[PDB]
């Protein structure tokens, strides 16, 4: 199976930066990647962006540059190599992204492309 | 002579060309089919599959008509069905590479049918040798 | 041997230098080699042989009435072969071809293959 | 007429698709400098001479670059072969010791933070009993801080204990041939603007590949195949985001990168037969390791893929090129090797470009590190041991990995980054003419002829 | 290098009546494997060489019966029974029995 | 930018019936992926590559179409399978269709 | 139709059968016999093994009268030591089992007789084409 | 070896009449003297030189008599 | 048991003690399989 984890909702303050978790467990980590989507009440969803958890190499949206990052932390461990955890540090935090944020990761079989989010999080609503 | 080269009969050199053309340079093919730490491991683990499946394909002749005649005329009478197309549009029009596409879906019951005829035929000459 | 493409310039005058270049689509339809030559015609004269090379080989033939101003070079992974003449006189205007031959043995009875590029007309003026 | 009988035939081309191991093969000029001064010198086969490049006419051959085989099988081979070139040479457990560092001797200035650092630690020395007091210098990217007084101690000791590269083996990358088994084949596709995905009307039989150095480069891939004519971008679906762009452009820009100053190179004798080449002093000036590429032909190389990039997104659009994004440092900066020293050589000074719709050198400062975690493997390194003397190469960038911005809100620009990610996007660049397949003989054909008694 | 003469050098004929054109060397073109190095190409006007006649006496495929090659050692003969009007152009001898390769002058068949 | 535009928007039936729901996106060649939400629960995956389905996912939805036009066909609705429904392409997402009780 | 399935001659599927009922099926015999970390190196020790006792048996049938005929009419005279008993009770009534007990001890005297017969009559037929 | 004979005129008859004539030039003497004077790894060296346009020769010939023969059955 | 000792008639073979074979692959035998049998034995390094 596959598992996506989040961190619990939070409250902050206009100006702020918030630092969403993302704990995922159940496959090789060092493989798939982490796309990172947003859903904004009365506006549909809204994409983020995505990273690489081999390395690190991220991409984001180009309405968001210089607003997010994204890290990750690799499981150093010869034993329980599956689990890893992702980063979201979004600042600059201002009162119109008060929203639900889901961590998602494609789809495993071979004719899935890589957008096919197939494993979902639970999702973390912040308010501001 | 100088100033002239020299072209021989390449490997896989009339794949483009037709039927009734290929059908007269079979043993190219057949002649670089055979011949050409863990890595010597590895390609060991390359080579005897080579020599397997060779003996594999080999062995289907055996069964059939002709051990190493490399052409063979049977006595299977060709089904319509498969093909419905006259002689001198496939001999002289068609490549290989369309053929094989064309009768892929019919295969398996022709080497039964082979199978059965060579053997009906070959236990009808011993009992036509059998009763001299 | 399906396809042969000459380059070079296409007027020159006396002082610069004659470089011509030969591109081969299809190389060889079989184990062997070809021989790939440059032959030259001038208006109203015969055709002249220049030069060439065999692709088993690196070493290239020259016409010696030439006075070894001729030099000729291949590179199989371009599939190009060049050729460079340098001085020049009025006597070199010509079409310029090239060509392609080996001894055929892939049909039943032996055969040719002979193919030549429709050629370049070069003026110096 | 219409007693028309089977008749079978047995060694008549045609091929199928498939999946095989293949079969390195060595040039005889790597055969003729021996004793394992470089990998793959005994595990790959002499090759032939003069490999029949036989052409085939009438032949419209289905390639596919992305999902090609032979790069995965590649990229085993290359990781095996990289696992089984450090199994003879020594293992540094006994390194992992409390170092006490101080700073270099040199003029410290605040603003410029010293990338080498003067570090002494006891040692055990081949007897026993006794340990030693030595001295070595290592550069701040492998040494941390143990918490006034000052300890370190090395950057991968709570992972994983890691080799030194035994320094006879050399890193240079040597062609290597692939060649089919017998009974497979290896199809070439001789097209000149040739995307890497589709028909290809000029196909060619090879036994036996070109030469394939394999570099490991993260972006800007170095020692590449050139193209024919133009620059050719390729992609698996370029209006795709996590697709990298593959870039290959005709001619080279050449680079060249050093590092000036001289290490002395000292034997420190862990114990019995095993020694550890640690960094003795520097004499002369410490400087930064750099590189240098030709401002004039960058940008017309940069003004060449820009013309041929606006193909694919209209020609009224306004091309961006930034640096890289973020990440670990073997991604956001240009990663490479130069005589068996591992450089992490700055790019923005490169990719810092826009493209409205109408004798100088640039000098990118690299960061050098001595521990490599080469493939991101969970408990491995590669202590590289240090060189002597300057260190200078030159090489030719002939291509490009980048990656788009995933764009919304009405967005009129495209910006461009360079981006490294996986090291099978290296050798995709080099395998895109190359399908193997399987020859099957044994066709079965109706003609006019029976079978007598 | 072997001299190649090729007689005449200009010939122009009327179509229809029978042609032969000569060609001499100043060396035997028998090689050490028997065979006689001689090819006879024409050149129409504004077009590339054809190859017409190849060893001794043998036509290329699709080339017709009307075109017949003979010869000895060093002198060949190039006949056509019947002239057409696409023969027209510049006759070509050609020797390849040793480097370099030599051409005859050519015979230019024209219309007058 | 890719637009895609969902046609329905509201969209009221009784179970048991099955409904169509169209997208036409802004440029054609490219794929479609389709995702249902519940009333406050995650969203999961419903169609990818425009005509597959995913896992945990039986045979009544099935989507098809091509070039810019895509259909998603739902049948036999039950009452817990009204939800709004999301169709995605790259990076774009529609605004979404609803389907509601009659 | 429906409700009924299909047998396929299976492999050994006439062991107990009658002689002259298991002359008929021989071919499934001959194909399944060739087609089907050091483990692999171990099961490539087996793999081996198997084609290369495969080519021995074929090797024999290369020296007497048929290289792929699959039976065989020679000339070597059955001599009634071996066995003493008439062919209507032995093609009729016993397995193949109890006959290959019944003549195992009688072996390699047959081969050898075998080669020398097919030698003899191909160097017979080898003079026989010669003064033609 | 065998892949050989079986291109050649026979797949395992372990002698064999072909159809090619032999020529003189390899060896230039009379049978009486080679099947009852030499050895056969005198003869070895002594054609072993003479190679390789037997065995393409033997391909030809085997090859070009199937194809009439298979034009011979045809007809039929 | 009991090799073949197979004599042969008029024959005339050219042997070469020093060119031979046989010799370094017996010598790379010999240290190969000298290799090998001390792989499982135990290492001295506590010793020194
Ligand atoms: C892209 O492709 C280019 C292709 O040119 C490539 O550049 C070349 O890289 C290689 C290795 O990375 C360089 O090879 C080294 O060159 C130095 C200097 O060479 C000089 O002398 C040679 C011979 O006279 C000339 O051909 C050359 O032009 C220079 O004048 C050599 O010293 C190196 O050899 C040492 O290492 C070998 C490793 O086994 C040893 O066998 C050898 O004996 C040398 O070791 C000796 O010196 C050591 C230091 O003093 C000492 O510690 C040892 O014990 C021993 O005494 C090696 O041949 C080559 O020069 C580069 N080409 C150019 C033009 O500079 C790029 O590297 C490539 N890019 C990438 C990313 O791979
Ligand atoms: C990294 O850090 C280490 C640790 O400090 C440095 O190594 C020391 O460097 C200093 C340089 O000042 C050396 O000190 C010199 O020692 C000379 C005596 O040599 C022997 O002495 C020691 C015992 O102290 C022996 O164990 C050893 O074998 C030496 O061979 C003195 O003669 C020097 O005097 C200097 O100053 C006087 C007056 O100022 C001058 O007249 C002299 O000419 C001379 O310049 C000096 O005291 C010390 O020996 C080094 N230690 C070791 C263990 O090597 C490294 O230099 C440093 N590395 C870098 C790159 O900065
Ligand atoms: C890849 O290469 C690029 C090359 O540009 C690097 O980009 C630069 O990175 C530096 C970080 O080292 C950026 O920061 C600059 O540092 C300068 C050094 O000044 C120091 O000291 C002063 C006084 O004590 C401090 O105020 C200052 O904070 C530093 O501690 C500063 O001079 C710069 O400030 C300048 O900013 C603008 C420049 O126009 C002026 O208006 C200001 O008045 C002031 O002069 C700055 O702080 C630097 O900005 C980067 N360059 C650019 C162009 O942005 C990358 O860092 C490198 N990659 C990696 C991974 O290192
Ligand atoms: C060793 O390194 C030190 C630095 O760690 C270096 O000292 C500096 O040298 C420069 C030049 O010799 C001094 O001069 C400066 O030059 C610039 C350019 O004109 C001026 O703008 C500076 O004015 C301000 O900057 C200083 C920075 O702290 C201020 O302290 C100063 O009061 C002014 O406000 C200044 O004129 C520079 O002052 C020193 N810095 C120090 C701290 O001494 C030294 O030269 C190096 N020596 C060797 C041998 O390498
Ligand atoms: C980005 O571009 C790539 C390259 O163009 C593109 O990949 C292509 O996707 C299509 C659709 O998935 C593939 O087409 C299929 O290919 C398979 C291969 O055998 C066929 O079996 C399919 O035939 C039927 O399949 C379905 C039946 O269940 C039907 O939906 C379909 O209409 C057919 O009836 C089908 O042809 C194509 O092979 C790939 N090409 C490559 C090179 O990968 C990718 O989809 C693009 N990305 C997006 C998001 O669109
Ligand atoms: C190499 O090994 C030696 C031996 O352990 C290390 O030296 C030791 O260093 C510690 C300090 O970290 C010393 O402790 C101090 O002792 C003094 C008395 O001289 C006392 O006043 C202090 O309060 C403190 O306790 C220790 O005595 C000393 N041992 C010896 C034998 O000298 C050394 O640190 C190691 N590393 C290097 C780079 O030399
Ligand atoms: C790509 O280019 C941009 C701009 O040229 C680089 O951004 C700059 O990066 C430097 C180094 O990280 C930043 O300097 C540092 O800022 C921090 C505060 O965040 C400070 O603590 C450090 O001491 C240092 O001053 C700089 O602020 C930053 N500038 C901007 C505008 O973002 C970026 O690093 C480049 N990317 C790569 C991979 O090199
Ligand atoms: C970057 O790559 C190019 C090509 O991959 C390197 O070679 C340049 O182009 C050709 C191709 O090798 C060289 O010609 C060669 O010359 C030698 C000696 O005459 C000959 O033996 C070869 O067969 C081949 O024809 C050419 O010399 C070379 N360019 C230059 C200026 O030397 C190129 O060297 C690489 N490096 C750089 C810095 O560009
Ligand atoms: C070496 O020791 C320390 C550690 O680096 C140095 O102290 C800092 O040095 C950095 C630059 O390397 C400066 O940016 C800091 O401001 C320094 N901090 C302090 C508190 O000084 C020290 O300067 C170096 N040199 C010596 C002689 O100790
Ligand atoms: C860099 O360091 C090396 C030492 O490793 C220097 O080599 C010395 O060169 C001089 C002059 O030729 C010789 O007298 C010495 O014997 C050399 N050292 C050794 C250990 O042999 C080299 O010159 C230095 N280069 C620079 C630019 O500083
Ligand atoms: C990279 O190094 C090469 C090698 O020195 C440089 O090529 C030299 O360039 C200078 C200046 O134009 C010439 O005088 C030399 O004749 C060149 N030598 C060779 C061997 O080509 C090249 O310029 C360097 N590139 C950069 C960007 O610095
Ligand atoms: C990025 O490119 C620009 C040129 O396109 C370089 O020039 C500087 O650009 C910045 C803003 O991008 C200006 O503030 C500076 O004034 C420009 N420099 C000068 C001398 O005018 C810039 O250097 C490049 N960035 C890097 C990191 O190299
Ligand atoms: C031909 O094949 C069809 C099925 O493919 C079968 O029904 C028919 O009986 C066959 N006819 C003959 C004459 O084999
Ligand atoms: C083989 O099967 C496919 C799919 O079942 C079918 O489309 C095709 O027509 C068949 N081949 C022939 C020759 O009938
Ligand atoms: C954009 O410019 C290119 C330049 O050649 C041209 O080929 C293309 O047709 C142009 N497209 C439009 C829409 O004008
Ligand atoms: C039959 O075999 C016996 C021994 O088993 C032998 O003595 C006898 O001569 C043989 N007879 C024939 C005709 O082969
Ligand atoms: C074979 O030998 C055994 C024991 O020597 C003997 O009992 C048996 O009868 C022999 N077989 C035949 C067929 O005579
Ligand atoms: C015999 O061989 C020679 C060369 O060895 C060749 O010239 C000659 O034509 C051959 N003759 C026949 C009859 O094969
Ligand atoms: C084979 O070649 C050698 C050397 O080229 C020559 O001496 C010998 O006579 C040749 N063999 C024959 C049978 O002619």
């Amino acid at each position: 199976q596959v598992q996506l984890v989040q961190s619990g909702a939070v409250i902050k303050t206009p100006g702020s930066s918030v630092k969403i978790s993302c704990r995922a467990s159940g496959y090789n980590f060092r493989d798939y990647s982490i796309h990172w989507v947003r859903l904004i009440p009365d506006k549909g969803f809204e994409w983020i962006g995505w990273i690489k958890p081999l390395w690190g190499a991220v991409s984001y949206a180009r309405q968001l540059q210089g607003r997010v990052s994204m890290t990750r932390q690799l499981s150093q461990d010869p034993d329980d190599p599956d689990w890893g955890v992702a980063y979201m540090e979004f600042s600059g935090l201002t009162p119109a992204d008060t929203a639900e944020y889901f961590c998602v990761r494609r789809g495993s079989c071979d004719y899935c492309g890589d957008f096919p989010w197939q494993y979902w999080g639970q999702g973390t609503v912040v308010v501001v | 002579a100088v100033g002239i080269g020299a072209v021989f009969l390449g490997f896989l050199g009339a794949a483009g060309s037709t039927m009734g053309a290929a059908s007269m340079t079979l043993t190219v093919q057949a002649r670089n089919l055979l011949s050409g730490t863990v890595w010597g491991i590895k390609q060991l683990q390359a080579r005897v599959l080579a020599v397997e499946r060779y003996l594999r394909d080999q062995q289907l002749l055996g069964i059939w008509g002709c051990s190493g005649k490399l052409i063979c005329c049977t006595n299977v009478p060709w089904n319509s069905s498969w093909s419905n197309r006259n002689l001198s549009e496939i001999w002289d029009n068609m490549t290989w590479l369309q053929w094989d596409k064309e009768i892929s879906n019919y295969t398996q019951i022709i080497y039964g049918l082979l199978e059965e005829s060579q053997n009906q035929q070959e236990k009808n000459e011993q009992d036509l040798l059998a009763l001299d | 041997q399906v396809q042969l493409v000459e380059s070079g310039p296409g007027v020159v005058k006396p002082s610069e230098t004659l470089s011509l270049t030969c591109v081969v689509s299809g190389g060889t339809p079989g184990r062997g080699f070809l021989y790939w030559s440059w032959v030259r015609q001038p208006p109203g004269k015969g055709l002249e042989w220049i030069g060439g090379t065999a692709t088993n080989t690196d070493i290239t033939d020259y016409n010696p009435s030439l006075k070894s101003r001729a030099a000729i070079s291949k590179d199989t992974s371009r599939n190009q072969f060049l050729l460079n003449l340098k001085p020049l006189t009025a006597g070199d205007t010509a079409v310029y071809y090239c060509t392609s031959r080996a001894k055929d043995y892939r049909g039943p009875s032996y055969s040719r293959i002979d193919v030549w590029g429709p050629g370049v007309l070069v003026t110096v003026s | 007429a219409e007693n028309l009988w089977v008749t079978v035939y047995y060694g008549v081309p045609v091929w199928k698709d498939a999946e095989t191991t293949l079969f390195c093969a060595s040039d005889a000029k790597a055969y003729e400098t021996e004793k394992h001064n470089v990998w793959a010198t005994h595990a790959c086969v002499p090759t032939d001479p003069n490999p029949q490049e036989i052409h085939l006419e009438n032949v419209t051959e289905e390639f596919n670059m992305w999902k090609n085989n032979m790069v995965e099988q590649m990229h085993t081979d290359i990781i095996s072969l990289w696992d089984q070139s450090l199994k003879p040479c020594v293992k540094l457990t006994p390194l992992c010791v409390t170092l006490q560092c101080t700073n270099v001797t040199n003029n410290i200035t605040d603003d410029m933070r010293g990338e080498l650092k003067n570090c002494s630690f006891n040692m055990t020395t081949e007897l026993r009993d006794k340990k030693q007091k030595v001295y070595s210098l290592f550069y701040r990217l492998d040494v941390v801080q143990i918490n006034s007084n000052k300890e370190y101690r090395l950057i991968n000791c709570n992972t994983s204990a890691c080799t030194q590269a035994c320094p006879k083996v050399s890193f240079e990358p040597i062609p290597i041939h692939y060649c089919a088994p017998a009974g497979f084949a290896i199809l070439k596709c001789k097209d000149k603007k040739f995307n890497g995905t589709g028909p290809c009307p000029s196909v060619s039989t090879v036994q036996c590949t070109h030469g394939i150095k394999p570099v490991v480069s993260t972006q800007l891939l170095l020692n590449g195949s050139l193209a024919e004519e133009e620059v050719m971008i390729r992609s698996e679906n370029i209006t795709n985001n996590a697709k990298n762009i593959l870039v290959q452009f005709n001619t080279p820009v050449q680079i060249n990168c050093t590092r000036p100053n001289n290490n002395t190179r000292k034997s420190i004798r862990i114990g019995p037969g095993q020694a550890f080449y640690a960094t003795g002093d520097i004499i002369g000036d410490i400087r930064q390791a750099h590189c240098n590429v030709s401002k004039a032909t960058w940008n017309e190389t940069l003004g060449k893929v820009v013309k041929q990039l606006r193909k694919h997104f209209g020609n009224n659009t306004i091309i961006r090129f930034a640096n890289s994004s973020g990440g670990d440092l073997e991604v956001t900066t240009h990663s490479f090797n130069c005589g068996g020293e591992f450089f992490y050589c700055n790019t923005s000074g490169l990719f810092n470009s826009t493209w409205i719709s109408n004798n100088d050198s640039i000098t990118l400062p690299c960061r050098i590190k001595q521990i490599i975690n080469m493939w991101q493997r969970i408990g491995q390194c590669m202590y590289a041991p240090p060189i002597q003397g300057v260190i200078r190469c030159v090489s030719n960038i002939t291509g490009l990995i980048l990656t788009r911005d995933g764009g919304s809100t009405n967005s009129t620009t495209e910006t461009f980054r360079p981006g490294g990610g996986d090291m099978r996007d290296n050798w995709r660049s080099e395998l895109y003419k190359y399908k193997v397949v399987k020859i099957e003989p044994l066709g079965v054909a109706p003609t006019r002829c029976k079978r007598r008694v | 290098d072997i001299v190649m003469t090729q007689t005449p050098l200009s010939l122009p004929v009327t179509p229809g009546e029978p042609a032969s054109i000569s060609c001499r060397s100043s060396q035997s073109l028998l090689d050490s494997d028997g065979n006689t190095c001689l090819d006879w190409f024409l050149q129409k006007p504004g077009q590339s060489p054809q190859l017409l006649i190849y060893d001794v006496s043998n036509r290329v495929s699709g080339v017709p019966d009307r075109f017949s090659g003979s010869g000895s050692d060093t002198d060949f003969t190039l006949k056509i029974s019947r002239v057409e009007a696409e023969d027209v152009g510049v006759y070509y001898c050609m020797q390849f029995v040793e480097f370099p390769l030599t051409f005859g002058g050519g015979t230019k068949v024209e219309i007058r | 930018e890719i637009v895609l535009t969902q046609s329905p928007g509201i969209l009221s039936l009784s179970p048991g019936e099955t409904a169509t729901l169209f997208c036409k996106a802004s440029q054609g060649g490219n794929a479609m992926t389709w995702y249902q939400k519940r009333r406050g629960q995650v969203p999961r995956l419903l169609i990818y590559d425009t005509s597959r389905r995913a896992s945990g996912v039986p045979d009544r939805f099935v989507g098809s179409g091509s070039g810019t036009d895509f259909f998603l066909t739902i049948n036999k609705l039950d009452r817990e399978d009204f939800a709004v429904y999301y169709c995605q392409q790259f990076e774009f997402f529609g605004l979404g269709s609803e389907l509601e009780v009659h």
